[PDB]
């Protein structure tokens, strides 16, 4: 990247330039405006590699999935423990979400299997961690609290979307 | 015959002297003194409002002093005054160019300006109601594009330009009252000190200049970046300011020290910074990168405190309210968002 | 008497002005970064506790509360 070319003045300058390379190379203005936005979804829309919530059984596995993943893929990891309220509902929601956002990798793991026992008490469970490009993008302790007792996939989605964590349109 | 090559050397030796004067007070970095300060909690802001109305990429926006109304300039050649609380549109102003680089909101709310590749700074009176045809004043003069502008009040506005200059105009007469020359490169941005007696500017010569408005000349020239400075913002107490540049680093400059107190960067970050803004207390430094991502920095500890907009590559510009209650983001997909 | 100035000067006219400014800047008395940092840390730490974007806003005291 180095020199900027998409935002701020630099952005206007380069947008104006790329504009000319197209009209001769008001009506041409509007077409360009649509083409820029269009030109972006396509690059941000990647292949639907998944569709299911995968279970991680050990800490090594957790570390391996975020590490070896393509830097463009968003990874939603769910840390839970059976019996603990909210977990089941959240897991149900994730199964439906994973199926709607195939380009987003969804995972789940028992707090016990993490390799960090006490660190994850039922008090902070379920905890929802979200990675992307190898770095942690969000960390939601007691996620279940962000919704009403009875919550479904569409609620978890609205929620993730308002933190800008889900792709496509 | 006269001479220049030698005159090119007195400049470097002098710069050389200033470097030493600075290096003489550089006993410690800010992070050193803040090493015991508790890091802030993970900053995670959420979308509260979505402003729908623009039909193209959003280039720049600016909050009104009431922390409720806000203006947005878009590639759709429109200027929109919104009411962030209700997401309702208050004004909509047709522009002549789609290439708007900046837009400003007078602290009084009576006016609003904008400009871009038209080398002109257009001013609109919102009270006389020039929404449809009228354009109060067109400030002509710069021989380069208009990068940024900020009102000092209703009859005074400062502009930065690609022509290497910055100008202080008298809205009424429409004349370029003062001319701030000195940069050797395109001026990309400017920031008014809170008291409006001083203002700072970033340019493509890799320097930031402190200017005296009332006196019309450069007080100091800051350096450190090896690349273009694309954004600059004054710190809340007026004694420092931040810069974002193509070298993928943010820098905190203190005015009294005449040098950088700290730098913000990470190895995973490789894009230029084209946007910077402080939180109300100044504890947070928000940075917009050319890859449409936004990072939230802990001004004190120099570590990422968070990510704004979850790295969805949808942030083209941003701004924080005077009351420090919310942040606004512009996007290439035509939507603006408010975050708490 | 504000100063108006056109940019059709010569390279030398700019270089001149450059060394002049540089000299003024050299005569500038600076403060120890240490003293500056102490004041920066001080200003921010005592105010970050009231910073809305740092601590978070109680839902009732939030102007952008879930619209109803
Ligand atoms: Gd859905
Ligand atoms: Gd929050
Ligand atoms: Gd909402
Ligand atoms: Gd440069
Ligand atoms: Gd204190
Ligand atoms: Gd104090």
């Amino acid at each position: 990247e180095g020199q900027a070319t998409h935002t701020g003045p630099k952005g206007v300058i380069n947008d104006w330039r790329k504009f000319k390379l197209e009209s001769e190379d008001e009506g041409c203005l509007r077409k360009y405006r649509r083409q820029c936005m269009q030109d972006m979804h396509q690059k941000l829309s990647f292949g639907p590699r998944y569709g299911f919530v995968y279970e991680l059984e050990t800490g090594e596995q957790f570390l391996e999935t975020i590490e070896k993943e393509q830097k463009v893929t968003t990874i939603v990891v769910n840390i839970y423990e059976d019996g603990v309220r909210g977990c089941d509902a959240l897991n149900s929601s994730l199964e439906c979400l994973a199926a709607e956002y195939p380009m987003v990798k969804f995972c789940k793991i028992r707090a016990s299997n993490t390799g960090a026992g006490d660190r994850f008490s039922s008090d902070v469970l379920p905890t929802l961690l979200v990675y992307k490009g190898g770095e942690l993008i969000s960390n939601f302790i007691s996620v279940a609290e962000q919704f009403a007792e009875d919550f479904f996939a569409a609620d978890v989605e609205s929620f993730l979307n308002e933190y800008g964590l889900l792709p496509e349109r | 015959m006269s001479e220049l090559d030698q005159l090119r050397q007195e400049a470097e030796q002098l710069k050389n002297q200033i470097r030493d004067a600075r290096k003489a007070c550089a006993d410690a970095t800010l992070s050193q003194i803040t090493n015991n300060i508790d890091p802030v909690g993970r900053i995670q802001m959420r979308t509260r409002r979505t402003l729908r109305g623009h039909l193209a990429k959003i280039y720049a926006m600016h909050w009104g002093t009431d922390s409720r109304l806000l203006l947005s300039a878009s590639q759709d050649g429109k200027l929109i005054i919104w009411d962030s609380y209700t997401t309702n549109k208050v004004h909509a102003i047709p522009l002549r160019s789609s290439w708007v680089m900046t837009c400003a909101y007078a602290p009084s709310g009576n006016y609003v300006a904008c400009g871009g590749l038209d080398n002109i700074c257009s001013i609109y009176n919102l009270k006389t109601r020039e929404g449809n045809v009228r354009v109060s004043r067109e400030l002509a003069g710069h021989t380069g594009y208009l990068s940024c502008c900020r009102f000092l009040d209703d009859n005074q506005i400062v502009t930065s330009s690609g022509d290497t200059t910055c100008a202080l105009w008298d809205i009424e007469t429409g004349q370029q009252t003062t001319t701030f020359t000195g940069h050797t490169g395109d001026v990309m941005s400017l920031s008014l000190a809170p008291d409006t007696r001083l203002f700072v500017s970033g340019a493509c010569d890799a320097s930031a200049k402190l200017w005296d408005v009332r006196e019309g000349m450069c007080r100091q020239t800051f350096t450190g970046h090896e690349s273009d400075i694309n954004a600059i913002c004054f710190f809340p107490n007026g004694n420092a300011f931040a810069t974002g540049s193509d070298d993928a680093t943010c820098r905190l400059f203190d005015l009294r020290a005449d040098q950088e107190l700290m730098t913000y960067s990470h190895d995973n970050i490789i894009c230029g910074i084209t946007s910077v803004s402080f939180s109300k207390s100044g504890r947070l430094l928000l940075a917009g990168y050319d890859d449409f991502n936004c990072n939230v920095w802990d001004a004190l500890k120099a570590d990422r405190a968070g990510v704004l907009a979850g790295h969805d590559n949808r942030v083209s510009c941003l701004g924080v309210t005077d009351d420090g209650m919310a942040v606004a983001t512009g996007s290439w997909d035509s939507f603006l968002k408010i975050w708490n | 008497m504000p100063v108006i100035n056109i940019e059709d000067l010569t390279e030398k006219d700019k270089l001149k002005m450059e060394v002049d400014q540089l000299k003024k800047e050299v005569t500038l008395e600076r403060m120890l970064v240490s003293k500056c940092c102490e004041e920066f840390r001080d200003y921010v730490e005592e105010r970050s506790g009231e910073d809305p974007l740092v601590k978070g806003i109680p839902e009732d005291k939030n102007p952008f509360k879930e619209l109803k």
